[PDB]
């Protein structure tokens, strides 16, 4: 199963802002080789702006 | 690691727009978002042009940002840089580079060429000299922090006169791939400091102390290498 979609509008473009902005300024580890997990983070972080 | 092709250097007419030919060969720029900086004759290297790996918005040099457009694409990997009123010291060696935060080996400048048309710190000794085998510790003070984001900002640059530059260390924890340098940042580093060990006659470049961590990054005078006979 899969369930990251990082060719689609919204992931791509959060992913081009967040590659900006490693480029700019870097981040503690880079993101070789993308998990999901991160992107269970990035929307958990989400959910409690959100909320 | 990811290999670029620059090549066509030479003088134009009096303000006649130019453009050179960025290849990234074997790879796409699309993994690694390209950039392409800008370095006088003796003298730091300068950021002319930050772009985007989709292609969908690139940047223009701080200095002089409307003077300037650099236009590329992830598929053709292929860029090219051009202006307009174009004086003597505009004729600087423009030098293509992939994005180094996607892993060392990324870390690959092209080749570069000059024509006849920040960060601060300072890397000692500038006149060092030892012969092969030896181990040399150079030392570049700064004014900034010594580690920006958890780990380390910093970067080392070793150039050459007409050569591609070449990233050996950078951020104290990921020392160049493919070549592994004897040399990279380690400790604290309160100032930025590389024992290279052995030296060798390959191993004999101008190491130049480039900071990340100081907005923008901007090559600094560094210090000089050579092979003491
Ligand atoms: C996942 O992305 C691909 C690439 O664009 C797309 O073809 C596919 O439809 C996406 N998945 C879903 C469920 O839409």
């Amino acid at each position: 199963f899969q369930l990251v979609n990082y060719t689609d509008t919204i992931p791509a473009r959060i992913m081009q802002q967040w590659r900006t902005s490693d480029a700019r300024d870097h981040t503690r580890v880079d993101w070789k080789r993308p998990k999901y997990t991160s992107a269970l983070t990035y929307d958990g972080v989400k959910v409690m702006a959100e909320a | 690691e990811v290999k670029l092709l620059e090549s066509g250097g030479g003088l134009v007419q009096p303000g006649g727009s130019l453009k050179l030919s960025c290849a990234a060969s074997g790879f796409d720029f699309s993994e690694y978002w390209m950039s392409w900086v800008r370095q006088a004759p003796g003298k730091g290297l300068e950021w002319i042009g930050e772009i985007n790996p989709d292609s969908s918005s690139i940047d223009y040099t701080p200095s002089l940002k409307d003077k300037i457009i650099i236009s590329r694409d992830n598929a053709k990997k292929t860029l090219y840089l051009q202006l307009s009123k174009v004086r003597s010291e505009d004729t600087a060696l423009y030098y293509c580079a992939r994005p180094r935060g996607n892993y060392v080996v990324m870390d690959y400048w092209g080749q570069g060429t000059s024509v006849t048309v920040n960060i601060v710190l300072t890397q000692s000794p500038a006149s060092l000299a030892v012969s092969l085998g030896q181990r040399a510790t150079i030392s570049c003070r700064a004014s900034e922090s010594v580690d920006s984001y958890g780990s380390s900002f910093v970067h080392w640059y070793q150039q050459k006169p007409g050569q591609p530059p070449k990233l050996l260390i950078f951020l104290a924890s990921k020392l160049e791939s493919g070549v592994p340098a004897r040399f990279s940042g380690s400790g604290s580093r309160t100032d930025f400091t590389l024992t290279i060990d052995p030296v060798e006659a390959d191993d004999a470049a101008t190491y130049y102390c480039q900071q990340t961590n100081e907005d923008p990054y901007t090559f600094g005078g560094g210090t000089k290498l050579e092979i003491k006979r």
